[PDB]
Parts: structure tokens; C-alpha cells; sequence
């Protein structure tokens, strides 16, 4: 299943992954279309944030799921 | 509070995001695509 990636900008990335996947390869795959790491990456779902530790599923991750990517905590 | 957003900052995203986000952008932190406005 394909998930679109809404950032704080409007951007949306659409990500092929799935329901027994976890996060964290969600996360993998934005990295390589805009270019984040996973320290300054933040994903939202469900109106709460995911993190890399738990599945896809866990989060009730659907097909075409609108996610919200946002930018974490950085230096500068 | 929408009254102070970033560049590029997509209003449908910011009032689409949940508070914890909202409070993020607001403060000014967390800026590693772009440069902050200061």
C-alpha cells in the first residue's frame, strides 16, 4: 500500500510500504525523496506522532493513509 | 495560534497537524530544511 507524506510546506511524498512493515522503514523511505534524517523526522497519524519502535498497523496505517511529516527538534 | 508560521507553510498541513505540532513550529525550533526568519 501507498501512503502520501503532507509536510509543514505541503509536500507530499508518497511512500510504498505496508501494513506488517514498521515505521521505521517508513521513515527510511522519505529519506531518500526529500532527504531528512530519521533525528529531525517526525511522522503524525491518528493526531498523534508515530515512533520507529511499534507497526505500521499498530497505527491502523491504511491504504493511501494521509501522513504528516514534521520537522524534529535540530541544533539549528 | 496560526498567527506566526514558517516559510512555505502550508495552512491546510498547520491546522490539519495536532497541538504538539502546532506548539513545535510556533516556538521557532525544530528548522533543519530551512533557515528561520529572525
Amino acid at each position: 500500500m501507498q501512503i502520501f507524506v503532507k509536510t509543514l510546506t505541503g509536500k507530499t511524498i508518497t511512500l510504498e510500504v505496508e501494513p506488517s512493515d514498521t515505521i521505521e522503514n517508513v521513515k527510511a523511505k522519505i529519506q531518500d525523496k526529500e532527504g531528512i534524517p530519521p533525528d529531525q523526522q517526525r511522522l503524525i497519524f491518528a493526531g498523534k506522532q508515530l515512533e520507529d519502535g511499534r507497526t505500521l498497523s499498530d497505527y491502523n496505517i491504511q491504504k493511501e493513509s494521509t501522513l504528516h511529516l514534521v520537522l524534529r527538534l535540530r541544533g539549528g | 495560534p496560526l498567527c506566526s508560521l514558517p516559510e512555505g507553510v502550508d495552512q491546510e498541513v498547520f491546522k490539519q497537524l495536532p497541538v504538539d505540532i502546532q506548539e513545535e513550529i510556533l516556538s521557532g525550533k525544530s528548522r533543519e530544511k530551512f533557515q528561520g526568519k529572525l
